[PDB]
RNA sequence: CGGCUAACUCCGUGCCAGCAGCCGCGGUAAAACGGGGGGGGCAAGUGUUCUUCGGAAUGACUAGGCGUAAAGGGCACGUAGGCGGUUCAUCGGGUUGAAAGUGAAAGUCGUCAAAAAGUGGCGGAAUGCUUUCGAAACCACUGAACUUGAGUGAGACAGAG
RNA sequence: UCGCCCUUGGUCUAUUCUGAUCUGGGGCUCAGCUAACGCGUUAAACACUCCGCCUGGGGAGUACGGUCGCAAGACCAAAA
């Protein structure tokens, strides 16, 4: 499902640039659900709402003028608890502020909260 | 913990670039107030005022009610259980918070988009502004629960103009927004579905001056005049009436002009009043004209010492009587403990007013940090 | 939009100025 | 300049910076910040009324009828088709039948016409 | 306060002369034959007044406690029939060690006039500068400028200043102290100018983080 | 409400029937299309009016210069007024009238001038820069915009739904209106009043 | 010791003799050739040649390109390969957490002591592999389903295919 | 991923003359991009997948070798 959340991450800051108040997400899946999760919790996007998760699912994000650019990674990409931070160093351009995205046994998280629960998995992407 | 993640969700937080807003969801109990709630409330104040990159706060409420009042099914199930700890911590905290609301070095917005009842007026009517709606109903119906407008609620009915107060004390009587701002309770008005406007606007200040914010607010807000129908039209009524120095004779001149010229507005007026508990309409009105001539926290030490009283079960039940009555059982008939007016003894009205400080015990007394906060209001 | 929803339950606040129609006589 | 922002805020750094002397309009700027509105997805939505099948049915017929629209006295009083569709409409939400409430509203509005002939020829009787 | 009212006594005076020049241009409409070229002349006599006292307005200033710096001196040239015609361009950057920084372009005769032209307009566009603790940058930036690609890194605070002589002199001048840098592709001198003031203001400071997202940014050394 | 009638009065202008096919910037101001023109919501042009407003009345006690521009031989008298009331003894009526068709009049002020016949008469340019300019420039005849977007001068303006994204980014006061004669004429009313209650206040 | 590059004058020569890493110097006033005088950089070294990496983002993973500058295959079809929707369930190969084994010494890095052009101890690193036991989101695999991408049918068409 | 004007072939709605939505083909343009010229929903924009190709000029699309072709030649294609 990699092509179809960078599909809907580059939907989303093509209309930030627009500087519009809301995108729809279509198709969507629980990955770009739970990466929205995290979006919305370190207050990149205002809200978002789920429609039919089960049967046709469709995104609808509210949008505030905040995100510069969300990435997913196309490629299979391993890291480690204790490598998560040198490869966010190298990862984000800025090398301070955003967050990258991590699939993990506990679930998906930003790599903070994967670094404090000490838990590996695959990037899934990132955005600052 | 994780345990408190509930209570994170009951008080969210947004921020803006130099605010933030504190917003009340808990939709089960119509945003009633708990302790947890308080407590959470109270830090994020705090840390707010001691913040010098924040200029104002806010506070909202989600859903059709901004607050509904205090959550006292909980402090009904802690006095039944023998100990009177836990109601005596909800009010300190409570009475702390609006003391800090009135207090606040920074400005203050409260935005009223619903119902509005009992604590809910007393943790935003200090405030600096106030924005009503054409959702808001802002009423007061301690005396029909059998307990009294505590939170600072005698400060500022006192304050309105003639015996307004008085009135909406003793008949529980709903005020609307624009009925709100012609009494003085709320500086700002605007619709409900121009609140995005005023709250985007609002939210990109970048200045601490209030007179900006009051500014901005009224060339956001809206244009409004109160309608003929209006309470404030029927004024000299309340002056004429609810003036009288006693309850029994306000009950007997209202009575005697029933009897006499039939006002439909003096027959509404006795079905509100013979709804109340005969102790808390004297309690009320005593505290509420005691009240006008005394500063905010002095209000909240004798609200405290009557709060303090009502729990304790010192000379009637009617507090748990009519949270039982009014919320359990829900069969809507109380039974006081006077039936009626003339059993209320001046002696038993004085034991709420009485300085507990006097009888050898230290948290009987509302803790107030006057010293710290030096007060100004 | 409550006030313009308000005053489109109304006559015509939809009539075009007489400048608007001039050009559109011309152009036709 | 390369910086970036409004003039207010831009403005606003470069004075706390000491970069360059404050200017007059910035305290008048601060004490009355230029109006903001929320986002608005940029989806301008065509303005229907629920009348407007009947007022276009209105068009359907004989064009000739007022001198309302250059009259430009006001622009709140509304002309024969509007009130003709009003009617319509209300008596549709009355639940009477469709083809019923056109006749009946071309039946009234022809009456109120020939009634305002008539009294025009008063007027002329006594001109 | 004596450049105050030297400016006064000229706006005053100036003033004057507009109201003058309105009187007489109003009582030359009515007026026909030779009083009206009269009446030209003395209104041609007020206009050289008040072309040479707004003259004496334009007084370039420069700012004190500023260093100002050649980044460029080039010989262009331009073909006639009668030859070739060279001039000189200067390109100067200026700045006071505390986050202010400007520059300008200036060309004429000779490159001693275009330097002096170029230091007269290098105070009319200067830039504010925010700095982490008056040393360094807040994090990481990548701008380019046409085909001028710059990398800026922060640095902790005995590293120094590692940069090319442009990049390096901006730097110096803004009040920077430990930064390192890399100019990629193109090193046009005017496009590294250019890139390196696009590169500063395109910084997110933690202040510019904490009244973008509503919450509270803390280094991690405070925490 | 009394705010209705506010609204009311606003339409009473015809200030809402803005021009069609509107512009990405502008339809944060819009309420809908119909009959085919632009519908503008009165209640932003409420808003955005009384920040002008105000914004212009706040420079009266600094005592700030305003300067009008208008380019519609429409609004010469209501501009004219509006200027002789605002300016005060410093107005200059062939200034007003004419210094805005010379390209540069603000970036290049101190540039000399030379009478040559009757002409188009002599104006030079004004011995203060303004600390605001307000323009009625609807078809773009003049330069205003860009010099005082180059010089760091507030603009206020009244835009229509036809404005380039390259006009309206220096527009520091923009007013969403169809700039009719009576919205022209309640616009500079406005103005005058707040401008002389704020002088007014200091005995002046 | 002209510029790049810190450091300049006199005499001799006169497109000669010569210099030269590059750009370039020398045809009578050469700071560029050769000598005198002075000066600059390094210093028991200092130049020249060879060789490697860097500067060189000048083979670009980090980190480049292909309209007009080098560079889109004349155009397709298809093999391998690479890449590619949703939900629920199962599983434990990849992934991930811990433990154990291994990863020789010397060298690199940290630190101290020693020593005075010299040594050593303890760590870290050695990004890996094997085994055991947890986790179950992702990839792979298995099963049941979905319809938004692909493909069919029915009914209408247009066309110098 | 803002729009405007045309046009090919359908469909729907029409309210007597036009709107809407697909489908290809053109012109112009807000942005954004570009060394510049210019491109711009049929991108040279914002991203991605897979393939082909480039690595200073000349020598040179030359020499050699293989395969293919009746030939003419073609394809892969150097170095000094
Ligand atoms: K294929
Ligand atoms: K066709
Ligand atoms: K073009
Ligand atoms: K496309
Ligand atoms: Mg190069
Ligand atoms: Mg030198
Ligand atoms: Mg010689
Ligand atoms: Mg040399
Ligand atoms: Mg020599
Ligand atoms: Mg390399
Ligand atoms: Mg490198
Ligand atoms: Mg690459
Ligand atoms: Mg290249
Ligand atoms: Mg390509
Ligand atoms: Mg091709
Ligand atoms: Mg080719
Ligand atoms: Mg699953
Ligand atoms: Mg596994
Ligand atoms: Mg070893
Ligand atoms: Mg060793
Ligand atoms: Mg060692
Ligand atoms: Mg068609
Ligand atoms: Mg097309
Ligand atoms: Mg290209
Ligand atoms: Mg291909
Ligand atoms: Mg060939
Ligand atoms: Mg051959």
């Amino acid at each position: 499902g990699r092509r179809i959340l960078n599909d809907a991450l580059r939907t989303i800051v093509n209309a930030e640039r627009r500087g519009k108040a809301s995108v729809e997400l279509k198709p969507i899946s629980t990955v770009m659900s739970s990466f929205l999760r995290i979006m919305k919790e370190k207050g990149y996007i205002k809200n978002f709402q789920v429609h039919d998760p089960h049967r046709v699912g469709r995104i609808t994000v509210d949008l505030q003028g905040r995100v510069n650019d969300c990435k997913a990674l196309t490629y299979r990409q391993d890291v480690k608890a204790k490598e998560i931070e040198e490869y966010t160093e190298r990862t984000l351009p800025t090398r301070q502020w955003g967050y990258v995205v991590v699939t993990t046994p506990d679930g998906i998280l930003d790599h903070e909260e994967a670094i404090k629960r000490n838990v590996g998995g695959q990037v899934l992407g990132f955005f600052y | 913990s994780a345990s408190d993640a509930d209570v994170q969700d009951q008080v969210s937080v947004e921020g803006k670039a130099k605010s933030r807003a504190a917003i009340l969801d808990r939709p089960s109990s119509l945003n009633a107030l708990s302790a947890p709630m308080v407590g959470r409330l109270k830090r994020l104040y705090e840390s707010w005022e001691e913040n010098p990159a924040i200029s104002f706060v806010l506070m909202k409420g989600s859903g059709k009610t901004f607050c509904s009042g205090a959550d006292v099914l909980p402090l009904y199930h802690s006095i039944n259980e023998g100990n009177t700890e836990e109601c005596k911590h909800f009010f300190g905290s409570l009475y702390n918070f609006v003391y800090l609301q009135g207090t606040y070095l920074k400005p203050n917005i409260a935005i009223m988009d619903g119902v509005t009842m009992g604590c809910g007026g007393g943790i935003s009517i200090p405030g600096m502004f106030r924005v009503a709606t054409d959702k808001t109903v802002l009423a007061h119906p301690e005396v029909q629960i059998g307990f009294h407008p505590d939170a600072g609620a005698s400060y500022y009915l006192s304050r309105l103009p003639g015996y307004l107060g008085e009135y909406l004390a003793l008949t529980g009587q709903k005020l609307d927004g624009v009925e709100m701002i012609a009494c003085g309770l709320a500086t700002h008005f605007c619709l409900h579905s121009r609140l995005g406007m005023v709250e985007e606007r609002i939210g990109k200040l970048l200045t601490d001056d209030p007179t900006v914010i009051e500014a901005s607010l009224a060339q956001y807000s809206d244009l409004v005049y109160p309608d003929n129908t209006s309470v404030l039209h029927k004024i000299e009524m309340i002056d004429r009436y609810f003036g009288l120095d006693t309850v029994e004779e306000i009950i007997e001149a209202m009575e005697n002009e029933v009897a006499d010229s039939g006002n439909e507005w003096c027959k509404k007026t006795l079905k509100q009043v013979k709804e109340a508990s005969p102790l808390s309409l004297k309690i009320t009105l005593q505290s509420i004209r005691e009240g006008r001539f005394q500063t905010l926290d002095q209000c909240l030490t004798r609200e405290y010492r009557i709060s303090l009283c009502g729990v304790s079960k010192t000379v009637s039940g009617d507090f748990c009587e009519g949270i039982r009555a009014r919320l359990v059982d829900k069969d809507f008939a109380p039974k006081w403990d006077p039936p009626r007016l003339e059993d209320v003894s001046k002696d038993m009205v004085d034991c709420y007013f009485s300085p507990a400080t006097d009888a050898d015990d230290s948290e009987s007394e509302l803790k107030l940090p006057t010293a710290q906060r030096e007060p100004y209001f | 939009m409550h006030y313009m929803g308000l005053f489109s339950k109304a006559g015509n606040i939809f009539r075009q100025p007489r400048a608007m129609q001039a050009a559109n006589a011309m152009l036709q | 300049s390369w910086m970036k922002g409004d003039l207010l805020s831009k403005t606003r750094r470069l004075v706390g910076g000491l970069a360059t002397r404050e200017p007059v309009w910035l305290k008048a700027m601060e004490a009355s910040p230029p109006p903001v509105f929320p986002r608005s997805n940029g989806n301008l939505k065509k303005i229907v009324l629920p009348e407007d099948p009947y007022v276009r049915r209105f068009a359907r017929k004989h064009p000739e009828a007022k001198l309302v629209e250059p009259n430009k006295v006001s622009a709140f009083i509304p002309d024969p088709a509007r009130v003709y569709g009003c009617r319509v409409l209300e008596l549709t939400k009355n639940g009477i039948s469709e083809d019923d409430a056109m006749s009946v509203a071309n039946m009234e509005y022809l009456a109120e016409r020939k009634e305002k002939k008539k009294a025009y020829k008063r007027l002329k009787e006594l001109a | 306060d004596d450049m105050k009212e030297r400016d006064d006594i000229l706006l005053e005076k100036l003033n004057a002369i507009d109201k003058k020049l309105e009187s007489k241009l109003s009582e030359l409409d009515h007026t026909f034959g030779k009083k009206g070229k009269r009446l030209e002349e003395e209104i041609r006599d007020l206009a050289e007044e008040r072309n040479a006292l707004t003259e004496k307005k334009r007084q370039p200033l420069y700012r004190k406690g500023y260093d100002v710096h050649v980044i460029d001196v080039k010989k262009v040239a331009k073909v006639t029939k009668g030859g070739r015609v060279e001039r000189y361009t200067a390109l100067m950057v200026c700045g006071n060690y505390e986050g202010v920084i400007g520059y300008a372009k200036a060309k004429a005769e000779t490159g001693q006039s275009a330097m002096q032209k170029a230091y007269e307009k290098c105070f009319q566009n200067l830039h504010y500068i925010e700095r982490h603790e008056e040393h360094t940058i807040a994090h990481a930036i990548q701008t380019s400028y046409k085909k001028t690609k710059l990398y800026l890194w922060p640095a902790p605070t005995t590293t120094g200043m590692k940069a090319g002589r442009v990049v390096k002199t901006m730097l110096l001048l803004a009040g920077f102290k430990n930064i390192k840098s890399k100019v990629i592709g193109s090193r046009n001198s005017y496009n590294t100018v250019k890139a390196v003031l696009k590169a500063l203001n395109a910084v997110e400071t933690p202040k510019d983080v904490q009244e973008k997202f509503g919450r509270t940014v803390v280094e991690k050394y405070l925490l | 409400t009394l705010h209705g009638a506010v609204i009311q009065k606003l339409l009473n202008t015809g200030s809402h029937l803005g021009r069609r096919a509107a512009e990405h910037h502008f339809k944060q101001y819009a309420y809908g299309t119909r009959n085919g023109m632009t519908i503008i919501d009165s209640d932003k042009t409420l808003i955005c009016l009384r920040s002008a407003a105000s914004f212009v009345a706040n420079l009266a006690s600094a005592r700030g210069n305003i300067f009008f521009v208008n380019t519609n031989p429409l609004f010469d008298e209501i501009v004219e007024l509006t200027s002789r009331r605002i300016q005060g003894d410093a107005y200059n009526h062939n200034r007003s009238t004419n210094l805005w068709k010379m390209g540069g009049f603000l970036t290049n002020s101190y540039s000399p001038k030379k009478f040559r016949s009757r002409h188009k008469k002599l104006c030079f340019g004004p011995t203060t820069m303004p600390d605001c300019v307000v323009v009625f420039d609807a078809e773009r005849k003049s330069s205003v915009v860009l010099e005082a977007a180059k010089l760091q001068i507030p603009v206020v303006a009244i835009v229509d739904p036809n404005v380039p994204l390259e006009f309206f980014e220096k527009i520091t006061y923009p007013v969403p209106a169809r700039d009719s004669v009576k919205f022209v004429y309640l616009f500079c009313n406005v103005i005058t009043k707040c401008f002389v209650a704020e002088q007014m206040k200091m005995g002046i």
